[PDB]
């Protein structure tokens, strides 16, 4: 579960339910899977609230490669099922801590950032900011280039 | 006036350094490299 915070460890969800329901069956300390998973109405809540941590974390950690992604695609790479994916989406979407846009004119749509409407903006900052990146290329490729040289 | 006559003053042929008094300024006050600029949005949409 700590290597859970990162990459959100998009795991298939039953091979975590072995890795913490093993703990049940646990020859050694396992008043921990009591306190966990040895309860009903919370801990079966808890591995509720798993499913929970897992799709919308998963939604944290995704939100590079977005733009262009598929509702059934979606399933496919979130460990659970469509409209699993669709009451996740739902969730997700009008607790809309993040913004999205999403629509089943096509069902290709992603749990997306504004979605890139902004003008000039960002040609500003590529422009103008790369171009300063070349000039400190030069004003250090005089410099290494010469250290380089300075044997010679 | 009395006591106090003034003498013309004159600033020496400085070219010697004049020349490095020019060209390190003239090459730096002035984008230095002056591959920079080359701020071009933010100001003008501000100046629009």
């Amino acid at each position: 579960l700590l290597k859970l915070f990162t990459t959100m460890e998009l795991m298939r969800w039953s091979t975590l339910v072995e890795d913490y329901g093993m703990e049940l069956r646990k020859g050694s300390l396992e008043s921990p899977a009591t306190d966990v998973f040895g309860s009903t109405e919370e801990g079966e809540k808890r591995w509720k609230d798993l499913k929970n941590r897992v799709v919308e974390h998963n939604i944290r950690i995704m939100a590079k490669y977005y733009t262009r992604i598929t509702m059934k695609r979606m399933a496919q790479l979130l460990d659970l099922s469509v409209d699993e994916s669709e009451a996740f989406l739902s969730n997700l979407v009008v607790n809309k801590t993040i913004f999205a846009k999403v629509d089943r004119l096509a069902g290709i749509i992603n749990f997306q950032r504004p979605k890139d409407p902004n003008n000039l903006l960002n040609d500003w900052s590529q422009k103008l900011n790369s171009l300063m990146s070349l000039v400190n290329k030069t004003t250090h490729l005089i410099a290494k280039e010469e250290m380089i040289h300075n044997l010679q | 006036n009395r006591h106090y006559y003034s003498i013309t003053i004159n600033y020496r042929k400085n070219e010697l350094e004049q020349k490095m008094l020019l060209n390190l300024h003239k090459k730096s006050w002035m984008e230095g490299l002056t591959l920079q600029d080359y701020v071009v949005k933010e100001m003008l949409e501000l100046a629009k």
